[PDB]
């Protein structure tokens, strides 16, 4: 096959941003690279062929080029609507392969993990699973990392519509008799817009 | 924008050409015109031409050659080509005679081809394999064996590949029983200095009794799928050995190529509906 | 063989 | 104008099998190589198979090759893609677009297989060896943020309301395999009766659960 790695892995950016993503292809191309703008659920579109033919349709301020096995995507504007994913694809060979995408998320000032913790309810625990919940709410950027004191499933929502932000809610979930074991449970946060890890917890 | 370029080994000469498929409009072909690129160390004395072979093959039936002077001497796009290069590049321009087999050739070496000679030598070398080709620009059929069979079709252009809609109408007042219909395709590619071929073929065991109407419309489309195992066959001109359609349906001195849809009720009272396979004009 | 430049 | 109609989505458990429908409009399946390509939960494009029938060539990637297997029927101008031994990897949703092999500039350039231009909507494929069931809810209380915690059902879609804040984590998928998800929002404590409305219409099960 043919790796057509792809950098970054994702970027951030505001509007009115000069974006430029990069695919190099591990064996030699000859200007057939596609780079699809595949937006959250919606279906991937065309938005280059031939390496730099601009699709009828795409806007103007799209564009890309070639440089060797270093094809590359530029948005002159990255405007407000133009957020996805961009893969990039050697149409060239079979089989075909895409990039790895490169999301493009939005930028905001560095914000803290509004952060919450929520034991399991009489509810759950007569059930006998546990889902103690950390919510790490409104926190920018994605990066944060939760560890568990006393199997986590962090579901990572997507950005928020009012201010760019994003919630985390690690999912720790244990047996009635192993959650019973143990007295005391915490999460602890670590966040690039956090000082230091934020740990909070609860007693059984 | 792009240009097809082809030096000789020792690459002291160089042709730039425009295109490598010619459409002959039927009333003025696409100009062959290109741009020979030359050293004036390696030619010194001896003369460059540029030739416009028409040969047909199955046997070398050079049915048409003239030949153009490089070097000496005697368009915007030839303009353009020789701003990047400077005096050492000269234009050639042949006119192609419409009354030429169009290029085609027959699956198995055999066919028509043009080609492009550029050579340097003092009295009358790069090989660029061009074509001729020809863009797409309704029949009925009644038959009274009684077992009447009437047919037609939608339209006599259908594009390579497209569907052709048969409606069939069989009135058979007659004491036989039809046992088959079958709507099929011949593809007649006479080699004139002619054969049935079978390639779509859908056979229904559709019976119409005595004193009965049958009245439906098939759908039979030719693609060159099943058509691989079929030496004889003519295709489009395929430089370099690519892979190109069926040989469009000729619009009449080299091969001859017609298309028909026969409907034929195995009782075997046959029709026929002659019809187009031409591609279409982006 | 038949390469191909730009323009 | 051109379109493709893709179908042929539902569930199926590992080992199983299912066909996709493409519907062509606006072009015909012999002038143009039809791919089928598919997107993973929440992952990047793969190029599935492809088709062009004026040839019959057929290429699959090499990870769904052999379990897939793409061909065509031109009376309706339809592709069909055969999806065989159904894998748990092998959940999608999956796209069908299209090849134009027309822009030669006379014929069909048989050494493209060039962008493609023409997406569908995408139909998805699933793949459980798992039955329906009912959300479990279970109420999280302690401004102070409280919610309703949705755990184990099966399969999408839900929809919780609550009687503004409202953040419903991306239900994901556990050991077991059932989809979880929790839907909490922030209010002041000072005004700590709170409903929530878990439906779940695959099970037809609808619960209501009070929180304060």
């Amino acid at each position: 096959d043919i790796q057509m790695t792809q950098s970054p892995s994702s970027l951030s950016a505001s509007v009115g941003d000069r974006v430029t993503i990069t695919c190099r292809a591990s064996q030699s191309v000859s200007s057939a690279v596609a780079w699809y703008q595949q937006k959250p659920g919606k279906a991937p579109k065309l938005l280059i062929y031939s390496a730099s033919s601009l699709y009828s349709g795409v806007p103007s301020r799209f564009s890309g080029s070639r440089s060797g096995t270093d094809f590359t995507l530029t948005i002159s504007s990255l405007q407000p609507e133009d957020f996805a994913t961009y893969y990039c694809q050697q149409s060239y060979y079979y089989p075909i392969t895409f990039g790895q995408g490169t999301k493009v998320e939005i930028k905001r000032t560095v914000a803290a993990p509004s952060v919450f913790i929520f034991p399991p309810s009489d509810s759950q625990l007569k059930s006998g699973t546990a889902s103690v919940v950390c919510l790490l709410n409104n926190f920018y950027p994605r990066e944060a990392k939760v560890q568990w004191k006393v199997n986590s499933q962090e579901s990572v929502t997507e950005q928020d519509s009012k201010d760019s932000t994003y919630s985390l809610s690690s999912t720790l979930t244990l047996s009635k008799a192993d959650y019973e074991k143990h007295k005391v449970y915490a999460c602890e946060v670590t966040h690039q817009g956090l000082s230091s890890p934020v740990t909070k917890s609860f007693n059984r | 924008t792009r240009v097809f370029k082809k030096s000789s080994p020792n690459c002291k000469l160089t042709v730039y050409l425009g295109k490598r498929d010619f459409v002959d409009h039927l009333d003025k072909v696409d100009p062959v015109d290109g741009v020979v690129l030359v050293d004036p160390d390696y030619l010194k004395d001896r003369k460059v031409f540029v030739t416009l072979t028409c040969a047909f093959r199955y046997f070398r039936k050079d049915l048409f050659i003239a030949n153009y002077q490089a070097f000496p001497p005697t368009t915007r796009l030839q303009e353009r080509l020789l701003r990047k290069l400077g005096q050492h590049a000269h234009p050639f321009f042949f006119t192609i005679p419409q009354n030429l087999p169009c290029s085609v050739t027959l699956q198995p070496a055999c066919g028509v081809d043009f080609e492009i000679r550029a050579f340097c030598a003092k009295s009358l070398s790069v090989r660029l394999v061009i074509r001729k080709v020809q863009f797409a620009p309704q029949p009925s059929a009644e038959t009274t064996r009684s077992l009447h069979l009437e047919a037609s079709l939608d339209k006599e252009l259908y594009y390579h590949g497209e569907p052709l809609n048969v409606n069939v109408h069989v009135t058979n007042n007659s004491t036989k029983t039809v046992k088959k219909i079958k709507v099929s395709v011949r593809q007649y590619a006479d080699i004139c200095l002619q054969y049935k071929c079978p390639v779509a073929q859908v056979e229904q065991d559709d019976q119409v009794s005595p004193s009965s109407t049958f009245c439906k419309v098939y759908t039979i489309t030719p693609l060159l799928s099943n058509n691989r195992e079929k030496r004889g066959l003519a295709l489009d001109g395929k430089l370099k050995h690519e892979d190109t359609n069926l040989a469009s349906s000729t619009i009449v001195l080299g091969i001859l190529v017609s298309y028909r849809v026969k409907v034929k009720l195995v009782v075997d009272v046959s029709v026929e509906l002659p019809f187009v396979l031409m591609h279409p004009k982006p | 063989k038949t390469g191909l430049t730009k323009l | 104008e051109v379109q493709l109609v893709e179908s042929g989505g539902g569930l199926v458990q590992p080992g199983g099998s299912l066909r996709l429908s493409c519907a062509a409009s606006g072009f015909n399946v012999s002038s143009s190589y039809i791919h089928w390509v598919r997107q993973a939960p929440g992952k990047g494009l793969e190029w599935v198979a492809s088709i062009s029938s004026y040839y019959g060539y057929t290429y699959y990637a090499d990870s769904v090759k052999g379990r897939f297997t793409i061909s065509a029927d031109t009376s309706k101008n339809t592709a069909y893609l055969q999806m065989n031994s159904l894998r748990a990897e092998d959940t999608a949703v999956y796209y069908c677009a299209r090849k134009s092999m027309y822009h030669r500039g006379w014929g069909w350039l048989s050494w493209v297989y060039g962008a493609m231009d023409y997406w569908g909507q995408g139909t998805l494929v699933t793949v459980s060896s798992a039955s329906t069931k009912g959300p479990s809810v279970f109420p999280l209380a302690p401004t102070a943020a409280l919610g309703c915690l949705v755990k184990d059902y099966f399969p999408e879609p839900v929809t919780v309301s609550w009687n503004s804040g409202v953040h419903t984590f991306p239900a994901v998928l556990q050991s077991s395999g059932l989809y979880s998800l929790s839907s909490v929002v922030t209010v002041p404590s000072s005004s700590l009766t709170y409903i929530c409305n878990v439906n779940h219409k695959p099970s037809n099960t609808k619960v209501d659960k009070k929180v304060e």
